[PDB]
């Protein structure tokens, strides 16, 4: 038999497959788990989780198992297997985030001004 | 009372309404994108308050 496996983030899922072993951390210790697990609640250290294979790189992190729904939440969940690809993306991510943060702004402005200059004609019309 | 002033007034007001209907189709996507936001952070929402609950 199989378990169901889904790593969900608040950004989306990530990986959502049926996985025999799951072998993830908790602040505690390791874990092993297999289907028919007793129903528990683990927060899961900043480490990969490994999927007997997928690992995947979890930030936050926090599991909770049941025998068909051992799910993880995970503020930031990679997917490329290492410890540190995390913290890689996130320093690629904060990038693209305020050179997005900076477009909007400067879309939203040049639009304003548009509106301003369209407008000034207008009172100046009279 | 000043043919080409009304003129003027109007073909001003007809370019602020282009400008105004523009920025309405802008932030009709951006709303369609922030609904999708949405829907796509609702089912971690989901499953982290059945936690809270049954733990808490």
């Amino acid at each position: 038999k199989t378990i169901h496996v889904s790593v969900v983030t608040p950004d989306g899922p990530v990986y959502e497959d049926d996985v025999e072993m799951v072998s993830v951390k908790a602040k505690s210790g390791e874990l092993g788990i297999l289907p028919g697990h007793i129903p528990l609640v683990a927060p899961l250290e900043i480490s990969a989780a490994r999927l007997k294979t997928q690992y995947i790189a979890v930030s936050g992190g926090f599991l909770e198992v049941r025998p068909d729904k051992v799910t993880i939440l995970a503020q930031a969940a990679e997917r490329a297997e290492d410890i540190d690809v995390l913290r890689a993306k996130a320093a690629k991510e904060r990038a693209e985030r305020r050179l997005q943060s900076q477009q909007d702004d400067i879309d939203f402005k040049r639009a304003e001004l548009a509106l301003k200059r369209a407008m000034n004609r207008l009172s100046v019309a009279e | 009372a000043s043919l080409r002033d009304i003129k003027t007034r109007i073909n001003a007001t007809k370019k602020t309404s282009q400008i105004t209907k523009a920025m309405e189709m802008v932030s009709t996507s951006k709303l369609n994108r922030a609904e999708q936001n949405a829907k796509s952070f609702v089912p971690y929402m989901e499953k982290i308050q059945e936690v809270v609950a049954n733990v808490a």
